[PDB]
RNA sequence: AGCCAGGAUGUUGGCUUAGAAGCAGCCAUCAUUUAAAGAAAGCGUAAUAGCUCACUGGUCGAGUCGGCCUGCGCGGAAGA
């Protein structure tokens, strides 16, 4: 769970999403790619 | 597949079937590269070195290339009836290496229907060289 | 890093910064990244961008620098009262006004200068963007 | 095969030729030999997909203006210092 | 069914302390392994290994088709050391030659799927720059 | 894109490798069946064994996948 100003893909399984007023990102298969705007 | 591309397989399609005019089903529900080899290393051998069944197996891709010779082609289209083809052949002895390789190690790709040249059936032809 | 050998005299006014560029084109190479915005470019941010885009060239090719710091800009030192004199100069500062070109490239493709450029974009306070080579 | 349409410009100067930039185009000149400097205008996004290929700058333009296809080539250009744009070119009766 | 390639020294039984257990870990037994083993090896010279395929079975019953030796190690009698390669780059040691392949392709010919013998000579002339012998 | 099945090996990239059979590097990157299997982009070890990605053989009934210039908006954004 991070928290940047400056989000990012790494894999080819990242998925920016927006929920709630907040660029999301997740992966599926990853535990440290979990984010947060 | 171009313009410039498809004219190349529409030549095939007019010269690979005006001599030897078989088609046939073959895809990769049993494909890994030397399971593969059953079908394809055999028919090199069996031929000289330069064996080729390459495929374009699909629905739109068969009343365009096809019509110059065998218009029974529409039955081919969907699911995932293919394409193999022998360049020489009349019923031959490779018309069945594909019932002996889904005997032996395949999972009923498309039902291998002969695609009926001289009106052929799911099963071995009468006409078979012994 | 870039420096005057000399300069005629010891320190210089201040200015001010109106205007557009000169050097607007691609003069040398293949490759430019070009300022938009306008500002001023002190000595060390321009050969930290020459390292962190070098870097990235991998010595490879030739890169070439057209701008060069001569402004001496100084200081009050701290915590002195504001009269008794001027300031000594602390760094050299060059002059950047929108348009002006600051680095050319040429040999290693194009693809690869997209990032090779931005990571030296990323170290640098006006916001630049790329430019290619025109023939004519 | 390229060509060029356009046509003449009413009012010429800075604060015309700003506005006339701001609506999708921008001046030239037509000069040469012995017919006078023809200032014109031109369409800037219906030849910025033309300036694209050098034969913009090695090969014959024709310029359709008064009725007159003029048979020109390419001699100098002006761009916007910070922008990806065209500002005003030149065009030799040659 | 189980073909990598990884097996033991020749004329030594019991074939285990090159890898171990990884070949008899199963149900087939020495008595079909080792009446086979140094058993093919009087057609089979000794030095370099013999590739045999090996496979899995519930029958238990384990048959046999050989084949021929390979290129991951066989370079050194072509070349001229047992182990000589070091960094080919900066301080180069080894090389190959163009035309004395026709042997090592061809006299094992119904062994390797292909009949042209050029484009089979590139293919171990990349095995040389493989191990660094580059030409 | 969604619904079957790859994702070789020539090969076992190896110098002498704790081990060596791709991932820990500085060695070619040609190629035999070439639709292809990257003498390899990541897991696993003593390297691994096998399954994972393209590569390309599928299926599918009207649209597209990602660049430029600009109008607006969103976060970045903690106070007595
Ligand atoms: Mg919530
Ligand atoms: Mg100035
Ligand atoms: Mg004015
Ligand atoms: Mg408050
Ligand atoms: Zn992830």
């Amino acid at each position: 769970m991070k928290v940047r100003a400056s989000v990012k893909k790494l894999c080819r399984n990242c998925k920016i999403v927006k929920r709630d007023g907040v660029i999301r990102v997740i992966c599926s298969a990853e535990p440290k790619h979990k984010q947060r705007q | 597949a171009l313009n410039l591309q498809d004219k190349q397989a529409i030549v095939a399609e007019v010269s690979e079937v005006a001599k030897g005019a078989l088609s046939a089903v073959v895809a990769d529900s049993r494909g890994v590269t030397v399971d593969k080899m059953t079908e394809l290393r055999k028919a090199g051998r069996e031929a000289g070195v330069y064996m080729r069944v390459v495929r374009n197996t699909l629905l739109r891709r068969a009343v365009e290339g096809t019509p110059f010779e065998c218009l029974k082609d529409a039955f081919v289209g969907p699911t995932l009836i293919a394409y193999s083809m022998e360049h020489p052949g009349a019923a031959a002895r490779l018309f069945k290496e594909f019932a002996k390789a889904n005997a032996k190690f395949e999972v009923k790709a498309a039902a291998f229907e002969g695609e009926l040249i001289p009106a052929s059936q799911i099963d071995r032809l009468a006409t078979l060289p012994t | 890093m870039l420096q005057p050998k000399r300069t005629k005299f010891r320190k210089m006014h201040k200015g001010r910064n109106r205007g557009l560029a000169q050097g607007t084109d691609v003069s040398f190479g293949s490759f430019g990244l070009k300022a938009v915005g306008r500002g001023r470019l002190t000595a060390r941010q321009i050969e930290a961008a020459r390292r962190a885009m070098t870097r990235a060239v991998k010595r490879q090719g030739k890169i070439w620098i057209r701008v060069f710091p001569d402004k001496p800009i100084t200081e009050k030192p701290l915590a002195v009262r504001m009269g008794k004199g001027k300031g000594n100069v602390e760094y050299w500062v060059a002059l950047i006004q929108p348009g002006k070109v600051l680095y050319e490239m040429d040999g290693v493709p194009e693809e690869l200068a997209r990032e090779a450029f931005k990571l030296a974009a990323a170290k640098l306070p006006i916001k630049t963007t790329f430019v290619t080579k025109t023939v004519m | 095969m390229f060509t060029i349409n356009a046509e003449v410009r009413k009012e010429q100067g800075k604060g015309a030729s700003r506005r006339l930039r701001a609506a999708n185009k921008f001046p030239a000149i037509i000069y040469g030999g012995k017919e006078a400097p023809l200032a014109i205008e031109l369409d800037h996004d219906k030849v910025m997909n033309m300036q694209a290929k050098a034969e913009f700058y090695s090969e014959v333009l024709t310029i359709v203006v008064d009725g007159k296809e003029i048979k020109v080539k390419a001699q100098d250009v002006q761009r916007h210092p910070y922008k990806p744009k065209l500002q005003h070119i030149d065009f030799v009766r040659a | 069914q189980a073909y990598v390639k990884l097996q033991v020294a020749a004329g030594m039984a019991n074939p285990s302390p090159p890898v171990g257990p990884a070949l008899g870990q199963q149900g087939v037994n020495i008595m079909e392994f080792c009446k086979a083993f140094n058993a093919k090896t009087d057609s089979i010279e000794k030095g370099l290994p013999i590739p045999v395929v090996i496979t899995v079975y519930a029958d238990r019953s384990f048959t046999f088709v050989t084949k021929t030796p390979p290129a991951a190690v066989l370079l050194k009698k072509a070349a001229g050391i047992k182990s000589g390669s070091g960094k080919p780059n900066k301080d180069k040691v080894g090389k190959i030659s163009r035309a004395q392949l026709q042997e090592i392709a061809q006299t094992k010919a119904a062994d390797m799927t292909g009949a042209d013998i050029e484009a089979m000579t590139r293919s171990i002339e990349g095995t040389a720059r493989s191990m660094g012998l580059v030409v």
